[PDB]
């Protein structure tokens, strides 16, 4: 049965060696362009405390009743006030970053003291019991990639002229081929940086996600950045309430503005007189 | 501080390779990259205390799901542990 | 506990304030400055009662300060910067960027640092590792300076006090530099 306008809702676990078993909350990743996420948030603010506990419980009881051991995700589909189990990742995954902003629990930290044997409330592991984790504010990922909107999404490659970051007050950066003097190849994910960023409210971290990707200076390649600002300043994105087939079923978001380069054409100048 | 990994294999690439290495360094373990030929210059493999071509020969992907030559860096360079990050090897039964 | 002064102003270290309260204390001046109160939904401060602790923050300022040179501010092109990040880990740029050429006229702040766990210890680890990761060449960093202070038991303990650096001479005592890349490419550099 194909569930209609689904929340696609992720709750992360962690085990330990000795059956303690603990979630640190849940993840909305509904945001996906032809099912692969795009955009991922965090705890998912248009379902109730209520039906957050049902689900994160439902993690938990899967995971104690095969005691699992170490970082794993379970994933739901989330239709009102209903929930159905769809998978399990039995691994850390890309956007484990926002649930650490949320709750202060370093994960990839953690997946090395559980390997080495110890408990997750251990003293030196400093993992709370479940009922002192609690939600601080909420986080937001975008990735940053070489994906040409332009061109089908298709990756860019190439050198990377120029590269900057950004930073300042709850953004968080996780960097992968991107670094100034890079060289992008085609063989492996274009991924160049994961851009974080948290608020105390879900519209604070908004604010923020939107100067940031506007503040970044990526030249010698295309990036998916025009594509995420148009998700993330969409007034439905701002609301809280889209669903899987929201970036599936909105065409303004594949409508860009005409860049300004106005700096290259000046140089094309100087450079031909030259 | 640990108990008994001292030093970790991070057998992947890219982003996560250097989000495990970060925190292994934070928790005074040692690091050890692998790097495809086509991704000798990836910046991963810069942030490792020691690093070594994984996969020769092979193409590219290949080159990161090569489960013997793994674990021949592992024994060789002394590594307790191999964190597999996501996507390669991480959900592979086998390795 | 004694008054002894107000900066009626911002700070410098407001950074690690807003790091363990989630409260962005330049918004807040911003809002407060066009007429907001405190607690509209828009500027969202909450009450006393419902402001907390989350958390404790560390900052380091990176300048170009010497410690081999009295802390003489180094000048000159930043031929490599190259900073860090991950979780717990906060930016604040000054005049650190690849490219730019730092001149002796204002301060030499470079960066500021900081980092964050749900204890000092988690974010001592932190500190210690991303002053580490850091690579600035072309100009000199107090960074060795700030090692030696972080990985100091005394500034693990969090027992210290206004006297602390001024009599721990170890402090001042730096490891010698292994620049072998540096030595390799005069090498290279000589043959060609």
């Amino acid at each position: 049965k194909c569930v209609m306008n689904p929340k696609h809702i992720e709750v992360q676990i962690l085990g330990d060696t000795h059956g303690n078993i603990v979630h640190l909350f849940e993840r909305d990743c509904s945001i996906q362009r032809r099912h692969q996420k795009v955009v991922e948030v965090a705890p998912c603010n248009a379902i109730t405390s209520e039906l957050r506990n049902r689900i994160c419980d439902a993690a938990v009881k899967l995971m104690k009743n095969v005691d699992y051991i170490n970082a794993g995700t379970v994933e739901f589909l989330v239709e009102g006030d209903d929930f159905y189990f769809i998978e399990v990742n039995p691994r850390v995954q890309v956007e484990h970053t926002i649930t650490e902003m949320i709750t202060g629990i370093d994960i990839v930290q953690s997946q090395l003291f559980i390997a080495d044997g110890y408990a997750l409330h251990d003293q030196l592991v400093a993992i709370p019991k479940q009922e002192d984790i609690h939600i601080h504010g909420s986080a937001i990922q975008s990735r940053i990639t070489t994906e040409d909107p332009l061109n089908n999404f298709m990756p860019d490659t190439g050198r990377v002229d120029t590269y900057r970051s950004t930073g300042g007050f709850g953004v968080r950066l996780d960097a992968g081929n991107g670094f100034q003097g890079t060289v992008v190849t085609p063989f492996y994910d274009s991924l160049l940086v994961k851009l974080c960023t948290w608020g105390m409210t879900f519209e604070q971290a908004t604010r923020k996600m939107r100067r940031n990707l506007i503040e970044f200076r990526i030249r010698g390649v295309k990036t998916n950045i025009p594509f995420l600002l148009n998700v993330v300043r969409h007034p439905d994105f701002a609301s809280g309430n889209y669903n899987t087939s929201f970036i599936d079923t909105t065409p303004e978001l594949f409508k860009f503005p005409h860049i300004r380069d106005r700096g290259t054409k000046t140089l094309r100048y100087i450079g031909n007189v030259t | 501080m640990m108990n008994r990994i001292k030093k970790v294999l991070v057998a992947n690439r890219g982003e996560i390779a250097i989000r495990v290495m970060r925190a292994c360094t934070e928790l005074k373990i040692k690091t050890v990259a692998i790097y495809s030929q086509e991704d000798t210059g990836s910046f991963h493999r810069y942030k490792s205390d020691e690093a070594y071509l994984v996969g020769a020969g092979k193409k590219p992907i290949d080159a990161y799901l090569d489960i013997e030559n793994i674990i021949e860096i592992a024994k060789e360079s002394g590594a307790d542990a191999i964190h597999p990050g996501y996507g390669f090897l991480s959900e592979n039964i086998e390795f």
